[PDB]
């Protein structure tokens, strides 16, 4: 059926050139305009422009001219959108959408954007990759672990290797003024749970290949 | 053009909400409405119905549920320039929850942190609603607006919001509390060697 499938998330340093792809399947590719729209973190939608897969003609929004370029392949039914010299203010999620929605009349002849892509999250930062610094937190009683200074914000915390799954709460991360992320995860236990079992926090940070297991004792 | 949209609309379940995209010369132009649930791509849109006063286009949702909660954007197309214009966005909140109180948890530095010559205090706020808080730190009853990191309230799986705040200071300043405000009802903590 009709869908557009986009590329995977990008984390790049400024001065780089991010190119996002959008694969069109389920319909005759050369039939419809494809637009690109971006969404700044937690903000609204801003149109970037469109491209016609047939002729290859393009139209860029005023704000988005001379630095962004849209392309088509056809041979593989995919449109691309490229930021050749990306900056920190370019961090956002990018959507492609197909104009397959039929028109009413001749007074407003514009195909509406019905099927949208999944979006591609592009993060631009001059911060470099950093392995996390896990610290144990001393204490119903609350335990927990504080993981600081790491990049990017893609990570996972577990407890005693999959054991503790009940009273676990992993908080979302904060982005600091340095460009590095931080988070904490905490467990609420019955007030005499420390003596019976000592707990251990497990941190998996794939982008730096760092895994730490930290024993938590008062 | 430029479409002006109300920033926020709040409505109780099983009611009818209207969102007003406002422009000029919206005469022969047809406005399209998009529904974007948090964290998802937007989708174009028997309770949903639309209207156009020629100066105001309105999206109407009759008998609102919970799965109707999202950001709604309106958009048109300026034929003269060939530019697609979008609205500002409306966060539709469906009041399907009762007041609640934050659960503050303050933890001391893990000694080893001092061994690395740092001091970071963590204040954890969970299970609160409505979704805003005015956190404020203090060192020995004196305000501290220096090295504060806070987050945007974030929705839990259990439908409440949670946030955290970290205090970035030095071990020097350490052995030489946490105050969270929510609708006037201030909650406190403790800091001591």
């Amino acid at each position: 059926q009709v869908q557009l499938v986009q590329s995977g998330a990008e984390v790049r340093k400024p001065g780089a050139s991010v190119k996002v792809s959008c694969k069109a399947s389920g319909y005759t590719f050369t039939d419809n305009y494809i637009h690109w729209v971006r969404q700044a973190p937690g903000q609204g939608l801003e149109w970037m422009g469109w491209i016609h897969p047939n002729s290859g003609a393009t139209k860029y929004a005023q704000k988005f001219e001379g630095w962004v370029t849209m392309t088509r392949d056809t041979s593989i039914s995919t449109v691309y959108m490229e930021l050749s010299r990306s900056r920190s203010d370019d961090t956002a999620v990018y959507y492609c959408a197909r104009a397959g929605l039929e028109p009413r009349s001749v007074d407003y002849y514009f195909y509406g954007l019905d099927v949208w892509g999944q979006g591609t999250a592009v993060t631009v930062s001059s911060a470099s990759t950093k392995g996390p610094s896990v610290f144990p937190l001393a204490p119903t009683a609350a335990l927990g672990c504080l993981v600081k200074d790491y990049f990017p914000e893609p990570v996972t915390v577990s407890w005693n290797s999959g054991a503790l799954t009940s009273g676990v709460h992993t908080f979302p991360a904060v982005l600091q003024s340095s460009g590095l992320y931080s988070l904490s995860s905490v467990v609420t236990v019955p007030s005499s749970s420390l003596g019976t079992q000592t707990y251990i926090c497990n941190v998996n940070h794939k982008p730096s290949n760092t895994k730490v297991d930290k024993r938590v004792e008062p | 053009s430029a479409l002006t949209q109300p920033p926020s609309v709040s409505v109780a379940p099983g009611q009818t909400a209207t969102i007003t995209c406002g422009g000029n010369n919206i005469g022969r132009k047809r406005v399209d409405w998009f529904q974007q649930k948090p964290g998802q791509a937007p989708v174009l849109v028997e309770r949903f119905s639309d209207s156009n006063s020629g100066t105001t286009a309105t999206l109407t949702i009759s008998r609102v549920e919970a799965g109707d909660e999202a950001d709604y954007y309106c958009q048109v197309w300026d034929s003269d320039s060939d530019h697609v214009v979008f609205g500002g966005g409306t966060k539709l909140t469906v009041l399907g929850q009762p007041k609640a109180a934050p659960s503050v948890t303050l933890f001391p530095p893990s000694s080893e942190e001092l061994q690395a010559n740092k001091a970071t205090l963590v204040c954890l706020i969970s299970d609160f609603y409505p979704g805003a808080v005015t956190v404020a730190w203090k060192a020995d009853s004196s305000p501290v607006k220096a090295g504060v990191e806070t987050t945007t309230p974030s929705k839990q799986s259990n439908n409440k919001y949670a946030a955290s705040s970290y205090l970035s200071l030095t071990p020097e300043q350490w052995k030489s509390s946490c105050q969270v405000t929510h609708e006037g009802s201030t909650v406190e903590k403790t800091v001591a060697p």
